[PDB]
């Protein structure tokens, strides 16, 4: 149950583009990706504490 | 009996709603049956009197 | 001292002092020797008051009526969320069970 | 939040909970000698009633308020050759006026002498009590000298 | 927190006072007993081990 | 100051053997009081001390 | 006999604890302590459901 | 319009339900009033033994809603000193529990 | 999260404290026959700092 | 003969407080006669006979 909780937690998109990284580097440059990029770090780091 | 009255009396507390009153709608819902509408069910006290 | 809190305590009146440990006797093991000894000759009977919890008000959460309150398009939205309402409800009910 | 906020107040419980049913089996049920688990001094007896989401204990303890001083003595040595020592640790053996006594260490129980009450060992120390097989008597009263 | 901790800290005037390293004979007990006030306006301070 | 006194006066415990006017006993006395109380002890010179 | 006057004497100055008629004098004795203890736990249970 | 209800499973089947109103939902047959909730079930209440239990409530294998009582058990006594007949146990059976 | 983090915390040292004070009361000050609750053999005495 | 504890070896003449009389013997026990049993407890005497 702990672990089922914290590996689907990785879809959420936490009101980004996409929850994939690989994605939002793919679609804006560097100065914007990088502050979408920062609410799935903000949002996953949640999900670890 | 004086552990029980002398110490606040847990009105605002968990007491456990009376589901068979809270569906009648003959009188507006006290803390109980209000708490009933949002799905928080307060169960029967393990410790029977 | 009526309000105390590690060595600072406070009086009716406010003063602050400092708290000083309770005093006790401690029991000793009486030594088997040609002595002196000490015995108990005079008792009296003293009653102490201990208060332990044994059981918490057991509480059951319907995920679906808290979250959606009822209404009937935002339940089919919830259906995405597989594993969130099963792992809270899942929770609370074992927990009232044990 | 919530669930995380009830798990933990399970666990205050389960605690507590266990320390009561030991409580209940060892202090209302038995008497206990564990020294602390039933109050503070020697245990009798103990009473429950309910609580608010729990159980209330009344422990009954006894207090020493006041002591005696007797003269206690380690030990016999009978004829220099036969040491005596107490059948029980917790026994002490005095002197009271012209005759003797063994008592409890814990609680002032006189008791006459017997022949039962010792043990005999191997050897002697300075500090028993000096005497002979014909004065034996004045210390247990119920021994005869059937050989001499 | 700070009430429970209180009621273990008991105290016993009686049996400190034969915190001396003389009490234990032969048993090296000097490395656990209290040290002497330095300067007084206290009773005890940490032994050797604390 | 008042962890100093509490273990202080549990160490000093150790030496307290129920004597009038508690007058101290030497500690040979205190290790062979408490062996008694493992099994009653018949060794009368104490040479394992 | 003295065992069962002091036992009486005991039980009631404990009603008169978790009432409040002995309030102010309830710091005299450690047995009456125990009892502000008590009452102190069970209040903050009390207040914690809600 | 639809407050949530609770339903009692037992052998992968259910076997009652608990409801806020005096209507037999689920397709049970039988509706009895407890002093909080009603309950529907398709049992007959002939039975003793509750295969489920929460608090003061079992349920038995058809369903019955029942009032389940404490074990009982026979409490250890301290055998007083006094001239009078006494009661010692004579036989003796092993038991293993885990 | 602070919260949490403080009553979890009190959750572990509220349980080891009530142990420390039985090994006090039983290893301490008494001579205790418990095996294994103040070693792995026949105990004597016990100090605490 | 002698009698030690089993728990550490204190060894004690043989009294005979340290018996309790048994309705019946074994096969196992120490076969003596009364007129022989000083070899065992040296401070019995038989008195009758
Ligand atoms: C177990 O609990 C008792 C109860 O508090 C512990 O303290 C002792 O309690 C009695 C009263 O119940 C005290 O008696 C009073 O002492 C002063 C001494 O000057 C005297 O003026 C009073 O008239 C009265 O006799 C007793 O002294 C007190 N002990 C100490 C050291 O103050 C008791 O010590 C506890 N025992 C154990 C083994 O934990
Ligand atoms: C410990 O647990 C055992 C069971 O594991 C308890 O034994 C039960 O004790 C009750 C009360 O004595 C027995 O009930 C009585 O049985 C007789 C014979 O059937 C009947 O005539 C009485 O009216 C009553 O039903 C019960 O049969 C017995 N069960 C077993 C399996 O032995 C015991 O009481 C428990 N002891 C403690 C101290 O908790
Ligand atoms: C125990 O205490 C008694 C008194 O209760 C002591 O008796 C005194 O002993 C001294 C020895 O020099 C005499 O001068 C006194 O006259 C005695 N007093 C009485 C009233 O007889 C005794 O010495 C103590 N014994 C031990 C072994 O500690
Ligand atoms: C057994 O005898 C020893 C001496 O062989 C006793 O020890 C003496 O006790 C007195 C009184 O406390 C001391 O003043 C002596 O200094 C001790 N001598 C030694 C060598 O330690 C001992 O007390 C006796 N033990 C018992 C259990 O009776
Ligand atoms: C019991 O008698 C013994 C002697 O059989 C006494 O022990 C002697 O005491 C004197 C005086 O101090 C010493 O000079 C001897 O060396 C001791 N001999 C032995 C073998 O210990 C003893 O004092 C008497 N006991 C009592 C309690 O008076
Ligand atoms: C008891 O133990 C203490 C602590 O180990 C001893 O004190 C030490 O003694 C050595 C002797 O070589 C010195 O080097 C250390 O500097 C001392 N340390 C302290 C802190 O004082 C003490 O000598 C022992 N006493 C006895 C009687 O055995
Ligand atoms: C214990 O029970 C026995 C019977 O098992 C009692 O003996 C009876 O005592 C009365 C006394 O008036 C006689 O009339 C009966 O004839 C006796 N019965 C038998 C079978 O001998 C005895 O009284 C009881 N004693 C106690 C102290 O409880
Ligand atoms: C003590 O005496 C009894 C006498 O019966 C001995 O027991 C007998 O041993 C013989 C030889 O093995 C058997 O044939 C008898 O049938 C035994 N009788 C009993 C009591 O069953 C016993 O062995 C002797 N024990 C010792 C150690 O001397
Ligand atoms: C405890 O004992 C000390 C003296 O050793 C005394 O000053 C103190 O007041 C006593 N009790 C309390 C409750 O402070
Ligand atoms: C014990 O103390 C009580 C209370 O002072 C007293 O009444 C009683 O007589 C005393 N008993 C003895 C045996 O000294
Ligand atoms: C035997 O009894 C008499 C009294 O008839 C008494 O004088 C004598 O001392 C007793 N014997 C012993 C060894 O005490
Ligand atoms: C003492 O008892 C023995 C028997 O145990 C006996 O033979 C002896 O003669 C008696 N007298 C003496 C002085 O040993
Ligand atoms: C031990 O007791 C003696 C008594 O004279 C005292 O001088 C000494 O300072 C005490 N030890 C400590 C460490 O306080
Ligand atoms: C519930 O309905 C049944 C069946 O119609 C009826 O007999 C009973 O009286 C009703 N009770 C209540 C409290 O409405
Ligand atoms: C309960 O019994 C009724 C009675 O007709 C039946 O029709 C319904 O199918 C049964 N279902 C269950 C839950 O047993
Ligand atoms: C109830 O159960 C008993 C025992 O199984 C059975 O014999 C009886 O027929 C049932 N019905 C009634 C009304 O007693
Ligand atoms: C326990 O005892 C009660 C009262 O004597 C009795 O009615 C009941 O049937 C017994 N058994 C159970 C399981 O409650
Ligand atoms: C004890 O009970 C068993 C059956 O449980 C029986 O076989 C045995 O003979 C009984 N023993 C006595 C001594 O009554
Ligand atoms: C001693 O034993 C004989 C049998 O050998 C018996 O008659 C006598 O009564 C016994 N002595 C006593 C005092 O009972």
């Amino acid at each position: 149950n702990s672990l089922n909780h914290l590996t689907s937690q990785l879809r959420q998109n936490f009101q980004a583009i996409s929850s994939s990284i690989q994605a939002i580097y793919d679609r804006l440059d560097p100065p914007q990706a990088d502050q979408q990029v920062d609410r799935l770090i903000t949002g996953r780091l949640a999900a670890l504490n | 009996d004086i552990l029980f009255s002398k110490l606040v009396t847990s009105g605002l507390g968990t007491v456990d709603a009376d589901y068979k009153k809270c569906t009648k709608g003959l009188s507006i819902a006290d803390l109980a049956c209000a708490q009933y509408y949002n799905g928080i069910m307060v169960l029967p006290g393990v410790a029977d009197a | 001292a009526v309000l105390t809190y590690s060595s600072f305590g406070v009086c009716a009146d406010g003063s602050i002092i400092a708290v000083q440990p309770r005093n006790v006797s401690y029991d000793s093991v009486s030594a088997i020797v040609t002595a002196n000894l000490s015995i108990p000759f005079n008792w009296t009977t003293s009653v102490q008051v201990e208060y332990l919890q044994i059981t918490s008000t057991p509480i059951v959460v319907d995920c679906s009526t808290y979250v959606c309150n009822g209404n009937v398009r935002c339940v089919e939205l919830l259906k995405q969320y597989t594993s969130a309402c099963k792992t809270i409800e899942d929770a609370l009910r074992n927990s009232a069970m044990l | 939040v919530f669930v995380s906020h009830t798990l933990t107040k399970y666990t205050e419980v389960r605690a507590s909970r266990q320390l009561a049913q030991q409580k209940v089996n060892e202090c209302v049920k038995s008497q206990s000698k564990r020294y602390g688990f039933c109050g503070n001094g020697t245990h009798i007896f103990s009473l429950v009633n309910a609580a608010p989401e729990g159980l209330v204990f009344l422990h009954t303890v006894l207090l020493p308020t006041q002591y005696k001083d007797v003269e206690a003595w380690s030990g016999l040595c009978v004829d220099g050759i036969n040491g005596y020592v107490l059948r029980q640790p917790n026994l002490a053996l005095y002197k009271e006026g012209n005759y003797y006594r063994i008592t409890s260490r814990i609680m002032f129980e006189p008791r006459i002498p017997t022949i039962a009450d010792f043990v005999q060992i191997e050897n002697c120390n300075v500090t028993f009590v000096n005497i002979s097989r014909s004065e034996l008597q004045t210390i247990v009263p119920e021994y005869i000298d059937v050989n001499k | 927190e700070s009430a429970d901790v209180s009621e273990m800290l008991t105290f016993d005037k009686k049996a400190f006072t034969l915190a001396n390293v003389s009490s234990f004979g032969d048993y090296n007990l000097s490395s656990v007993i209290p040290s002497l006030p330095r300067s007084g306006s206290r009773v005890a301070g940490r032994s050797a081990i604390e | 100051e008042r962890m100093a006194m509490y273990t202080g006066s549990l160490i000093g415990g150790i030496a307290l053997g129920g004597l009038t006017s508690a007058a101290s006993i030497p500690f040979s006395l205190a290790i062979q009081s408490r062996l008694n109380y493992v099994a009653l002890q018949t060794d009368v010179l104490q040479e394992n001390q | 006999r003295i065992l069962a006057a002091s036992f009486n004497k005991a039980m009631t100055n404990i009603v008169d604890a978790f009432t409040g008629v002995n309030d102010a004098i309830t710091q005299t004795s450690q047995a009456l302590q125990t009892v502000a203890t008590a009452l102190n736990k069970i209040q903050d249970v009390v207040n914690q459901q809600g | 319009c639809n407050p949530p209800d609770q339903l009692v499973v037992y052998q992968q089947a259910v076997v009652g339900a608990m409801l806020s109103e005096n209507f037999t939902s689920y397709g049970f047959s039988n509706v009895v009033e407890m002093p909080k909730f009603f309950y529907a079930s398709n049992g007959t209440y002939n039975c003793t033994d509750a295969v489920l239990t929460y608090s003061s409530f079992g349920v038995c294998a058809d369903g019955s809603i029942i009032a389940v009582q404490p074990r009982n058990v026979s409490y250890d006594s301290v055998s007083a000193i006094v001239t009078a007949n006494l009661s010692i146990p004579f036989n003796w059976t092993t038991s293993v529990q885990v």
